[PDB]
């Protein structure tokens, strides 16, 4: 992977997965006879992971600006993060994917608790599109939990919004696999859901009205996603524009 | 208990051997262990604990020569009755006194766990068949009770039958007129000990499981003699 | 007595055949309600109604 | 963090759990029984009130009654109920009050002490019956001299569903009230015998009767309601615990191995 | 003295707390249980003690006199703790010579009882 | 129509003629009975639909015929020859012996009297 | 034993108990300086119990149709059935008999705790007229211990039996000390329970009831009782015969 | 497992192996490892828990030849699934098939519950 | 954290905080199972305000405004001292719990429920 990184080219490194590798090394140590500690990992586990993971990174202009992406993959037991293992992981990466066994039985997949994850240096990298149409999503939703978890008291008039709206960008973030969507084809989508066009719709059409929906963009409005594909922004006049084009689709 | 081998075998007469505390031998062989070249076994114990003890118990016993009546106070780790130590000892004796927390933070003195002490002599073929049905009936009623608990908690009482309402009412005197003051023990009670013949106490008990006191309120069974004793406590409280 | 209570003893005269005295009407001739008047606070003896 | 710890913490939700469990079942049973009651409850008032809905009677001090039980766990029955006392109550803070079941007492009682002149008790048990209605409506006359009034007022959850309830109000008219209306012509009552002495003391005694079999069937309904919420919530713990035991356990073997490990080595 | 006046202080208190179990789940209690819960409540209350301010015995034994015997029932639960210094200091300057009593023969007689329970009921009404 | 009403159990909820005790005297309420308010004290009850003809017995309670012409009963527990000289003199005997004395329950035990006496009527 | 099993005979052994066996063993390992394992056990110490445990047999009728039946006793601390040593017995063995201190001491002695016991072998190894009576035995206790929690007002006839009918099958598996029973006498004191003639007799009197129940059977009906032990199974004649002999008692 | 190698290898066939109890295999390396010297891992088991139990489940797939496939019965100790013994196993695992008494004691044969049963196909 | 150091009014503020807070957690059990209905009245406001104290006790870094949203606010210690004191003198009991979130001291409770209330 370092190769790309040296030579001013990119390299994303996936681990699948460093439970394993932690596992193989502790058969060693054992065999080897050093003392075993927290659920018999030799003292050294942590400086297994620390090592490898420091490798990643993101060079300088004079270093000829290179890469080195690291996709580490933990497999915590009973969806304990607190274990020793997952906490040194934790430790080194810079931030998590959680993803709950709870959401992928009910069909949620991607499973992502939101509450759970976090990005801790991506914001900045992110494309200025799914930045702009991204506003608070990161805090309303997992926040949308704060209702969810308490709702099964009061029929409330207020908080009876936020659990339609809730309800909708959960199904909005759901996605098929083999299907990785273009970015241009990304922010439509949550455009039409964080400003409430989906609000109307019912929960089991939202899966089609996605697949509907860009099919349309694609034929009608395809100025606009080339335009979003090639500045990366949403200049106010593009924003106006794509209000005009979702509720035209809604409505029908 | 070398010494009191020799009474029983060339005294020919009726030896009593006190032992406090017999945990605090399976402690010191444990102590030394480890330097004496051994590999540990469970808990941290010594490989021969159950071959040390019984050396040491075997010769603790009545033989054909003469009678040997032994006590021994059985310290209990972090009151875990399962830590190796206590869990070796009990298959040696003819009686246990099993005390516990749970009935001393209660008040109750001595703490004896009613349901969890045992003995080889609660035999109808000894005891006599009443005394053994008085028993028994006692330690049903304590049960019942120590198993509503869960509910008493929760529901409080009002949720309980009749029939049970008067269990759990007969087991909350019961419990504590199973408490005695000690004549040792006048410094942490300010009470004046009791003795009480076992006569009395199978009466007393079989007469409150008929339900012929169950007019008398809670705290006049707490901490005294026989049902004498607990008549008396109600007329002074009723004054 | 009153006229609410009144009718309640012709009602419990009339409650009181041991086989038409099915489960639901020994119920419906007992009460456990306690009256206690309340002044400042607590007051008097409560009684069995 | 012990083995003793959370394998007896666990004890004290897995009963809690199968408690709860249970008192939904007694609830449910208790249920259609007490449906009955309500049932056999309206049908008598159908026929006492629709007297009053034709002589189209209303009010020309105070007395507030206020009906739940002395149980909890049965949701926010004693609550919003006293709550909707506090809402009417602001117009009248000199309103005597007879407060039927310890829970709405102690609401009653931390919010205005005074007004409480007396409280019934044991309730809740059974569905309500007659002579409860009845000798409560006696000690009404009795000490608190219901008769003696303006207006009257009994407070009571009404059940709308089995998942909500609301509180409602209905009045009481008195002897006086009866004969003082816009149509008692209407009727060719005998006005001979003390008869709105009668129909106000027997309508007192069956309007709260009315008034206490909806407020138990709301309670009821209520009950079965919180507890399989609780159940629910409770074996939710249970699973968070079992794995936490579980870990715990693991631990626990591991570590007293790694113990016996370092002393075989030396 | 202070063996005397803190009778069955810490088997009350146990029975305080016995009860303060049966006053979860929202009950409704007798009077007995209602002013043992009140009693302990406030007994609980004056056990509480500032660092670096250690006492006396014979300061020691009125507080806990006044407390088991329910002297302090009847006063509004946060005030506790001005009592406390406003009493020693009463006791100080009116009934002095109980207290020196108290430090010298570290013993109470019905004299020295009955002088002080005339003296703390006198104080009570402020 | 005829709607009969005890709080436990709802009997009767169109109607040819009906008969009550009222105040002292027994109505058999007509088909187009002017709207009265009466009370039941302790006695039968009829009721009829063609020819039928059928009994019960009343504690006492309210009958009120209705502005719609409806009649209504209410009584508190209610039959008498199909709910049934062993089961009826049995705590009459307990009746005047717990009379009885002075406190002022006298009169609880009093109203027992004059019930059971006009519950044995026919 | 074997001497017995291998001359065409029948052998039973009791090994009271094996988890002190266990300890002798560890014993020994321990100070020979053996390798310990969990709990210090050396790595052979499920090949000392099943080595010891696989020699009870039923041996084929060319072999002599000798056996050797086995009854090895583990005891527990604190009903923990994953300690080692009960692990390994446990799953060697062919069923469990569960006792338990709590059943003890509510006075249902021997404290068998039924839903915990078993016997994979089962119903090949009963007497065929002890099958006929306790298929049902299985049952109701089964749906006892599942409604126990009711046993504490508001329950539908339906629950009221159930509850009914279990504690007096409970009841009558009491059984004194030192006093074995024979099946005929067996069959029908469990026939009695088993269907219903013991519902109106208060819970107290079971005892007296078995007794008095067994004696006049003996006096009366020693022709049941010598059909069930002579021919092991119960006729329809048996059955009915049975039937009458019990209500005759019971109303008596 | 080398008897159902054989048949895929030169036979060609689609061959069925069963394993009962493949929680046995797992207890017994854990012995043998035990009376090797080996220091013991989490929970007792043996270092090499998770290659003892490559070496034999890798041996089980498809080849261009045919396929061996293998039932396995599974033991879970204390009903926990988190166990380093069932959860070695179970990242060997493509589908389950889940015996209920419960589903028996509704006269379902054979007594497999369709809800609990679960396959990554 | 003594008298002697931070003053009486600081430190009695400080340590009902501390009861209050610690009622709450004595009581989290019961609130998760059975919910806020089964607390006595007393511990149902002590709850509502230990709440309000938990939420009060965030702060907005300057640092962690990427995932706050939020710029960064800073409060002097006399302006905690005597907001969390007034929260606790029952001041703030009609406002609800989310004007307390991330916010510096009082003065910016009160503008955030009313920015809510609009």
């Amino acid at each position: 992977g370092e190769w790309f990184r040296d030579n001013g080219k990119h390299a994303l490194i996936v681990y699948d997965d460093l439970s394993k590798q932690a596992v193989a090394y502790r058969q060693l140590s054992l065999l080897l006879r050093r003392p075993p500690g927290r659920e018999a990992y030799p003292g050294d586990v942590f400086y297994l992971h620390s090592r490898l993971l420091e490798r990643a990174a993101k060079l300088s202009e004079k270093e000829g600006s290179g890469s080195l992406t690291a996709l580490p993959v933990i497999e915590t037991q009973g969806g304990d993060v607190s274990a020793y293992i997952p906490t040194n992981v934790i430790s080194i990466t810079d931030g998590q994917i959680f993803l709950e066994a709870e959401l992928f039985y009910k069909g949620i997949r991607p499973a992502i608790n939101v509450g759970l994850s976090v990005s801790r240096v991506g914001s900045a990298a992110q494309v200025k599109a799914l930045k702009q149409v991204a506003g608070s999503l990161k805090l309303f939703l997992a926040q949308y939990r704060e209702v969810a978890a308490s709702a099964q008291s009061d029929l409330d008039a207020s908080t009876k919004q936020t659990l339609v709206r809730g309800e909708r960008l959960t199904q909005l973030l759901k996605q098929n696999q083999y299907s990785p969507l273009a970015t241009e084809e990304q922010v439509p989508l949550i455009y039409a859901g964080v400003n409430g066009h989906l609000d109307g719709i019912e929960l089991s059409r939202i899966g089609e009205f996605e697949s509907s929906f860009l099919s349309y963009l694609k034929s009608n409005h395809n100025e606009l996603l080339t335009e979003i594909r090639e500045k990366g922004e949403l200049s106010k006049e593009l924003l106006a524009s794509l209000k005009s084009a979702t509720e035209s689709f809604v409505a029908t | 208990l070398t010494i009191a081998e020799y009474f029983r075998d060339e005294e020919g007469q009726d030896v009593l051997l006190f032992i406090d505390n017999i945990f605090r031998f399976t402690q010191a062989g444990s102590e030394v262990s480890a330097l004496l070249g051994r590999i540990p076994s469970a808990v941290g114990y010594q490989p021969t604990l159950a071959t040390d003890m019984g050396l040491l118990q075997e010769r603790i016993t009545t033989t054909k020569k003469g009678s040997v009546t032994s006590v021994q106070a059985v310290y209990v780790p972090a009151d875990d009755l399962t830590d190796p130590a206590p869990a070796t000892t009990f298959a040696h004796l003819d009686a246990t006194t099993v005390l516990s927390r749970g009935i001393s933070e209660l008040g109750i003195y001595p703490a004896v766990d009613p349901l969890d002490s045992k003995s080889r002599l609660l035999d109808a073929a000894v005891v006599g068949q009443e005394h053994y049905d008085v028993a028994s009936k006692v330690q049903e009623t304590l049960q019942t009770y120590k198993s509503l608990q869960d509910i008493i908690a929760i529901l409080g009482m009002d949720e309980l039958s009749e029939q049970d309402k008067l269990t759990v009412e007969r087991a909350r005197k019961i419990q504590r007129f199973l408490s005695q003051p000690f004549a040792v023990a006048e410094v942490f009670t300010g009470i004046p000990g009791k003795l009480v013949r076992l006569k009395d106490t199978v009466a007393s008990f079989k007469a409150v499981l008929e339900g012929k006191y169950d007019n008398i309120p809670e705290h006049a069974f707490y901490m005294v003699g026989g049902i004498e004793d607990v008549v008396a406590k109600a007329e002074k409280l009723a004054a | 007595i009153s006229y609410a209570a009144y009718l309640n003893v012709a009602a419990q005269a009339i409650r009181s055949k041991t086989e038409l005295q099915t489960a639901s009407v020994l119920n419906r001739s007992q009460t456990d309600a306690f009256y206690t008047q309340y002044k400042n606070a607590s007051e008097p003896t409560p009684i069995t109604k | 963090a012990t083995l003793k710890e959370v394998e007896m913490r666990l004890k004290s939700i897995k009963n809690i759990e199968k408690i709860t469990k249970t008192m939904k079942i007694v609830a449910s049973t208790r249920l259609s029984k007490a449906e009955k009651a309500k049932i056999s409850a309206k049908k008598m008032d159908e026929a006492e009130q629709l007297f009053y809905k034709n002589a189209e009677t209303k009010n020309l001090k105070e007395l507030i009654v206020a009906i739940t039980s002395d149980k909890g766990l049965c949701g926010s029955i004693h609550s919003q109920l006293a709550k909707a006392v506090r809402r009417h109550l602001n117009d009248q803070p000199n309103a005597d009050i007879v407060t039927i079941g310890d829970k709405i007492k102690m609401q009653l009682l931390r919010t205005h002490p005074n007004n409480i002149k007396l409280s019934i008790n044991g309730i809740g048990k059974d569905a309500p019956t007659f002579q409860e209605s009845a000798l409560i409506a006696d000690k009404l006359l009795s000490v608190m001299k219901a008769g003696t009034y303006p207006k009257i007022s009994i407070f009571y959850n009404d059940p709308v569903s089995s998942l909500s309830f609301e509180p409602s109000e209905k009045p009481i008219f008195n002897a006086k009230t009866i004969e003082q209306s816009p149509s008692f012509g209407k009727f060719e009552i005998d006005t001979d015998a003390n008869v709105p002495r009668d129909l106000f003391e027997y309508t007192l005694a069956n309007q709260m009767l009315t008034a206490m079999a909806q407020g138990y069937a709301a309670e009821i309904s209520a009950r079965r309601n919180a507890m399989d919420n609780a159940s629910k919530n409770a074996g939710d713990m249970i699973n968070r615990y079992s794995i936490l035991y579980n870990r715990t356990r693991q631990a626990v073997i591991t570590n007293e191995l790694v113990d016996i490990i370092t002393g075989a080595s030396s | 003295a202070l063996k005397q006046v803190a009778g069955s202080l810490k088997l009350f208190l146990a029975q305080y707390r016995e009860v303060a179990a049966s006053a979860q789940f929202g009950s409704d209690l007798d009077a007995s249980t209602k002013q043992t819960l009140v009693r302990g409540e406030r007994l609980t209350q004056l056990l509480k003690q500032n660092q670096y301010s250690p006492l006396a015995t014979e300061e020691q034994v009125p507080l806990i006199y006044a407390g088991v015997n329910g002297h302090l029932d009847g006063i509004e639960l946060s005030r506790i703790g001005e009592f406390e210094s406003s009493f020693l200091s009463y006791l100080k300057s009116n009934h002095n010579e109980l207290l020196t009593e108290i430090r010298e023969k570290g013993e109470l007689s019905k004299e020295l009882l009955a002088s002080l329970k005339s003296a703390t009921e006198s104080f009570v009404a402020t | 129509k005829l709607q009969f009403a005890l709080p436990h159990e709802t009997l009767y909820s169109e109607v040819t003629q009906v008969n009550l005790p009222a105040k002292s005297g027994r109505i058999g309420v007509l088909a187009n009975h002017v709207p009265t308010v009466e009370q039941l004290l302790p006695g039968v009850v009829e009721v009829m639909e063609g020819s039928n003809s059928k009994k019960f017995f009343i504690s006492g309670g309210f009958a009120t015929v209705q502005p719609d012409s409806q009649l209504c009963v209410t009584a508190i527990e209610a039959p008498l020859e199909s709910f049934s000289e062993n089961i009826k003199n049995l705590l009459a005997e307990a009746k005047k012996n717990v009379s009885s004395s002075d406190a002022r329950e006298a009169a609880e035990a009093a109203i027992q009297v004059e019930v059971l006496e006009n519950l044995q009527s026919v």
